[PDB]
């Protein structure tokens, strides 16, 4: 049962076992995060 | 396909301006670009009607300049000159040359050259 249960997931490159999907959603949310950066340090400096 | 090579060239002003239009471009929200460029079009009309406004009374102006000059008998005004002020062809001292020869000589249909297109300024690497 091991060979299913963390055999061939912890002796594999986890590069091999993780979709793409996983990296294209955290950076597509931590470009949604960080994209008024820009414009707020701008309002911030350029501020009182 | 057709850009002039003066349009690619890569100074200090330019690497400046790339970030502001990239500020505008990728840093700036397209919803709050399509609101200002709704109030620049309203504000562009309206200073199309004051310009529109302006190129007739610089006809009337035309024409007045006419009279004092040649007496009574020229008192009309250059049409293709209104649309050429409105096109934005003249140069000031295009204006001025052709003002003053109305005002001593009349000559409403002798109009001064039509002014060339300002080219692109360089300096180097500066701009
Ligand atoms: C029905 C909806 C209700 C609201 C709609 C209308 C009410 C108010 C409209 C906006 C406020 C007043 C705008 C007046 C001057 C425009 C500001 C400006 O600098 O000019 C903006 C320019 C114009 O847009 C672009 O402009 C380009 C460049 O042209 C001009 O670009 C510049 C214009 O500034 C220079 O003047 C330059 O000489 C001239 O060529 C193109 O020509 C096109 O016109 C267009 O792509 O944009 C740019 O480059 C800069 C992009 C970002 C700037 C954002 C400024 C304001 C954002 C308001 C967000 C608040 C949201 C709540 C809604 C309520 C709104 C208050
Ligand atoms: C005292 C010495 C001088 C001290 C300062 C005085 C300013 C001198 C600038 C005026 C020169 C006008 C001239 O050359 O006319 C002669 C120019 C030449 O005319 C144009 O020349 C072009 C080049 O070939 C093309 O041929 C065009 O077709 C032609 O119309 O005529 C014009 O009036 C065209 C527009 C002038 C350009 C802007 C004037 C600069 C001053 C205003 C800017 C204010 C900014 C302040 C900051
Ligand atoms: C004192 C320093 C003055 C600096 C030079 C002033 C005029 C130069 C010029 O042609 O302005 C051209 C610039 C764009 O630069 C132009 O920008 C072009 C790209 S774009 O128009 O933003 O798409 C770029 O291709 C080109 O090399 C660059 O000159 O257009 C402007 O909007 C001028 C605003 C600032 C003045």
């Amino acid at each position: 049962w091991i060979a299913y249960g963390f055999l061939v997931e912890w002796s594999s490159d986890f590069i091999t076992i993780i979709p793409e999907n996983v990296d294209i959603y955290i950076w597509n949310v931590f470009s949604k995060i960080y994209r008024t950066i820009p414009l707020s340090f701008i309002s911030t400096t350029l501020g009182p | 396909t057709d850009i002039p090579w003066a349009e690619k060239r890569w100074t200090l002003f330019s690497t400046v301006w790339y970030l502001v239009q990239q500020l505008r471009f990728v840093g700036t929200p397209p919803a709050l670009r399509y609101v200002a460029f709704l109030g620049w079009r309203a504000l562009m009309f309206q200073v199309y009607a004051a310009h529109k406004a302006l190129v007739l009374w610089q006809c009337k102006l035309d024409a007045g300049l006419a009279r004092i000059g040649s007496g009574g008998a020229t008192a009309t005004f250059s049409k293709t000159m209104a649309l050429r002020r409105l096109h934005w062809r003249n140069s000031p001292l295009a204006e001025a040359l052709y003002a003053l020869n109305l005002y001593k000589t009349g000559r409403v249909h002798l109009l001064p050259p039509v002014a060339k297109p300002i080219p692109r300024p360089t300096f180097f690497w500066l701009f």
